[PDB]
């Protein structure tokens, strides 16, 4: 609807009495460029615009069809297209009705020599000797970068399904099968819509056909009356069709796959601090940028904790920048990926961004020391940039080399620090043991006794504890394994 | 730095 | 109607591809089984395009050849790609829009009662290349695609046509034809599995076995086991190459004159050694692996002491752990010790004994001569490939050399090191497992680079020091007679009781001593000098 802009701004001059326009000299906008991903219905909108405005019958021409066999005949067609409008304006003038021409797939033929003579003809006819304000050309393209630079200039082309809609189109497609009492009541259309997040209409038709195909198979290796589409076919057919989108919200859910244990109260304290900072960002209108640092010994667990806080926040926008996503790229590509990831966080009222293993993004190795100065400077500049007006950010970055960041003098960029010490008391080990149901009560009572007489100060990370329990579960379930392994990992 | 060849069709 | 009432697919030659056949049958001809009335009642349209693609020599043309006769279809019209083009102007587009006339006529005549007409386009990528190639020349290579697209999209309601296109390179096909309503379903044909290779071997040797021309000794299971990566065409080639040997024992080509034993002609019979020799002649073109690891342990094991047994047992424990548990989806191990002790051999032995579906080895020999970007791409591709199968083992050999370490700078390549550091910690996609085993000889240098935190466990491989182990390796190598082997050890006991050599150097010294003078004066001299 925000349909309002194009109507208010572009299509307002024609409303006034013609003599006023003729006298003042105000010029009507000529070009409108509708762009977007495939399947958005750009053709539908182009068709609807003409009928809604009571304009002349649109002349629909395909982009690739513009190519002509005869030399110069393409120019002849292009110039012939305008004859009706030119003659109509000549007969009357300002009173000529609005003529609309839509050229589907403009970038197919209008690239930077038939495809050059077509541009020559179009540009010769569009501007200069002609002052035809009764012609509106709509250019639609899935790839905006391919448009010729000769047309991207002022005076030419100046102006540049949802969940419910997806459910409505599902209902439209299903009407025929649902009406004829061939659909089982177990099938939940809203469930399928929740499953199909990044699908277009043709994909929906494909899923419908494949799902029916499985019902077809069920019969064929005269009971045709029992041909019914079941939910199992819909669930099974999802493996054939595939979308062409991407999401990182899943990445923030796998980082906490191992779950929480609440083995100590300091975990609860850290979670409370995180929920306090998130609320502070939510409520205050002045604090438009908050930066936090989460630091501690290696292996203590820091990405999982930050991911948990972010998932508990409940903001509309959440994302993660991890080394895994950047692997294999060149430097000039990493600096652009990091820039784009930041530029996409300024388009929503509230945002959360998580940065993982800061020192690893910078390529730090202590022998040289060697590191990449360009990425470091990019991150340093970005972490202090205020978001645009009325938008807020919460950035959480995790690191394990506090001393290195101190050396680089980057520490002034963060507002607050949170330390996560790894467990050291055998009470935490008992809690983890009961949580992981490693052994019966007798073994879990004997393990503490065996440890207390060999290793009073524990000082082991939680990740290591989990992996050691997992590996010890197999060899010898009794204590005679764990106490040794852990003593070796002390 | 490019060059091109050329082919030919007869008359209909 | 659409399938003959007398057909079961057991007779047809194609074997080893059963899932693909079921998928094609379900998604292509299923909608044309019922009476028509149901389909319109259900609001489902028919499929129009089918695409088959795969590596060279997998069986697609066989399917195309036999489908027409197998499924009671109208004689399909077969046209090779480059046969469409013609000289005079407008001839090609006519030739394309001259194939569909019969279908149009029958449709107009009989409505929905029209039978099914099928036309298959061999070598699809020949003519229908990208229609934005450019070149500033005769455009007959573009109006062809436009004509086919016009008659396939703007069909004017032709709903009784199914086009099949077989190709070897999908990438070259114009993208405009890969969209809904035009070549929708795409079926990939890949290399056969072990059971499919047994089926192919049975099909190929059917006629040979029936006429008692094959000796009972031959065992098809063993052959199916040996042919690791053979496609169908290579199996047929193997069969006839092996038959050539049997043919060439009665007729001696070249040597002498034509001497045809008319009696052995009736006793012609193939045997196992012929098949093994044929395996020797024919080679596959895919390969990947399962040979480098075998050659890496060519010298074999010796079990000269208990340490070898303990290390092998630990490797077995870890492979069991990665095989059983579902929560441990990634395990990495380090194998470190003095230079020359023998490390790669031990890792290769464990990997071979594991018996997992996927196994490979990365060594500096493969990467030699590449540029740095090529090395990075190669390592990345190898890892990504390993992330595929349900179970996987990966061996990394001589880490320090992969990074170009020289201690005068110290100079080394930081990019490769960082990529390996990030990759050794990446868990594989959901419900897959990996076991990484990396070996090194410069433990301290790895300590300095601070990459020692990405390895779960470490295994040392101390070299031998007791004269008993030297005696064991000597007796296993059969260097000298028993008296000499005793005498050398008694002499060395007092010559130099303390001992630290290795394994590789021992065998090298043994061989050099065998060559020149097996007496003490050479072997013991070298052994003392090295230590
Ligand atoms: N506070 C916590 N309470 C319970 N479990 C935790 C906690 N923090 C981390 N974990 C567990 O640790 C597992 C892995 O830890 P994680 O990957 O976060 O370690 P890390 O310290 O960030 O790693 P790195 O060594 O790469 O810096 C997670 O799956 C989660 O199960
Ligand atoms: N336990 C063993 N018993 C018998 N032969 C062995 C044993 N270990 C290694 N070998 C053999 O010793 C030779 C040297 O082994 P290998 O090539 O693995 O050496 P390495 O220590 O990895 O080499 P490098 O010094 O180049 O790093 C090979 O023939 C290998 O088969
Ligand atoms: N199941 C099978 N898979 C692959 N090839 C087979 C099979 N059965 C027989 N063959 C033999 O392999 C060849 C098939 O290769 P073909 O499909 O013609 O190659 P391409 O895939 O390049 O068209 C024929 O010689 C055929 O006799």
């Amino acid at each position: 609807d925000k349909f309002t802009k194009i109507f208010r701004r572009a299509f307002a001059s024609r409303i006034f009495p013609p003599s006023v326009i003729e006298k003042l000299g105000i010029s009507h906008v000529k070009g409108l460029l509708l762009y977007g991903p495939p399947g958005t219905g750009k053709t539908l909108i182009a068709r609807k615009i003409g009928t809604m405005l009571n304009a002349k019958e649109p002349k629909i021409v395909n982009g690739p069809e513009i190519l002509s066999k005869y030399v110069g005949s393409s120019e002849e067609n292009i110039r012939n297209l305008f004859k009706d409008a030119e003659a109509e304006y000549r007969a009357k003038g300002e009173e000529s009705s609005l003529h609309i021409i839509i050229f589907d797939e403009l970038d197919s033929v209008f690239k930077q020599g038939v495809g050059d003579n077509v541009v020559n003809q179009l540009l010769a006819k569009m501007d200069g000797v002609d002052q035809l304000n009764n012609i509106l050309v709509i250019g639609m393209t899935n790839r905006k970068d391919l448009i010729d630079s000769a047309l991207l200039r002022p005076g030419r082309f100046e102006v540049q399904p949802d969940e419910k809609g997806r459910l409505q189109i599902f209902d439209i497609q299903t009407k025929k099968m649902r009406e004829n009492n061939m659909m089982s009541d177990d099938v939940n259309l809203a469930e399928l819509a929740a499953l199909t997040k990044n699908f277009s209409g043709a994909e929906i038709e494909g899923l419908v056909k494949s799902a029916s195909s499985f019902a077809i198979n069920k019969t064929v290796n005269k009971d045709i009356a029992k041909l019914k589409v079941t939910r199992e076919d819909f669930l099974n057919a999802l493996n054939d069709v595939t979308p062409a989108f991407g999401i990182s919200e899943e990445d923030l859910k796998t980082c906490v796959e191992g779950g929480m244990m609440l083995y100590s109260e300091r975990v609860n304290s850290i979670l409370k601090n995180g929920a306090r900072y998130v609320r502070q960002v939510r409520e205050s209108d002045k604090s438009r940028l908050v930066s936090l640092l989460i630091h501690g010994p290696a292996g203590s667990g820091k990405t999982a904790l930050a991911a948990e806080i972010a998932l508990k926040s409940g903001f509309p926008f959440i994302r993660l920048i991890s080394p895994n996503e950047l692997s294999g790229m060149s430097e000039s590509a990493k600096i652009a990926y990091i820039d784009n990831t930041f530029r996409d966080a300024y388009k929503s009222p509230l945002n959360i961004l998580v940065i993982d293993s800061l020192e690893t993004l910078v390529d730090w190795v202590p022998i040289g020391p060697r590191f990449s100065n360009n990425i470091l400077q990019m991150l340093k500049v970005a972490l202090k940039r205020k978001p645009p007006q009325d938008r807020r950010l919460l950035i959480m970055t995790t690191t394990s080399a506090y001393s290195v960041l101190q050396q680089m003098d980057i520490l002034s960029c963060f507002d607050n620090e949170i330390a996560v010490p790894n467990m050291t008391n055998l009470d935490e080990l008992n809690n983890v043991m009961i949580e992981s149901n490693f052994l019966d009560d007798a073994g879990r009572v004997k393990v503490i006794n065996e440890l207390s007489r060999s290793c009073p100060n524990f000082n082991v990370g939680i990740k290591k504890t989990l992996t050691n329990i997992e590996t010890a579960r197999h060899d010898e379930d009794p204590v005679n394994e764990l106490v040794e392994l852990m003593t070796q990992s002390a | 730095g490019q060059q091109i060849f050329s082919q030919a069709l007869l008359n209909a």
